[PDB]
């Protein structure tokens, strides 16, 4: 065997051509920003939240 | 854990990946 599938039918693992070995795949964070604010009436400092 | 027997007996009866891909996202 040469490829790697899941349940899903996505590949996430390959095996090495040159020295036979096997790998592994995976998506490099992805995310999203949200910030948070105390009311800009109060003050105006905000934390971020990834 | 700070369930009751039948608590306990409950959680382990609902048992049956997809961490991350195509932007598909758990909160
Ligand atoms: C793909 O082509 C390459 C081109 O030659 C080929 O790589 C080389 O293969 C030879 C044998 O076929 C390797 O020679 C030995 O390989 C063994 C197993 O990997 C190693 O353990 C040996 O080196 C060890 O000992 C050295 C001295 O103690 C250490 O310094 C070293 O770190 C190791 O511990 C020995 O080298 C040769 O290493 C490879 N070359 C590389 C860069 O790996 C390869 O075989 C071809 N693949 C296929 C599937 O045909
Ligand atoms: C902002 O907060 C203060 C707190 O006393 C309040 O008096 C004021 O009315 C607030 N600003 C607005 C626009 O309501």
């Amino acid at each position: 065997q040469q490829f790697g599938r899941d349940i899903a039918d996505t590949t996430d693992a390959v095996r090495d051509p040159q020295t036979l070995e096997i790998l592994d795949i995976t998506p490099c964070s992805f995310g999203g920003v949200s910030v948070i604010t105390p009311g800009t009436n109060t003050s105006n400092q905000v934390a971020v939240l990834y | 854990s700070k369930r009751s027997p039948i608590e306990d007996l409950l959680f382990n009866k609902v048992t049956l990946c997809a961490q991350k891909f195509n932007g598909l996202t758990v909160l």
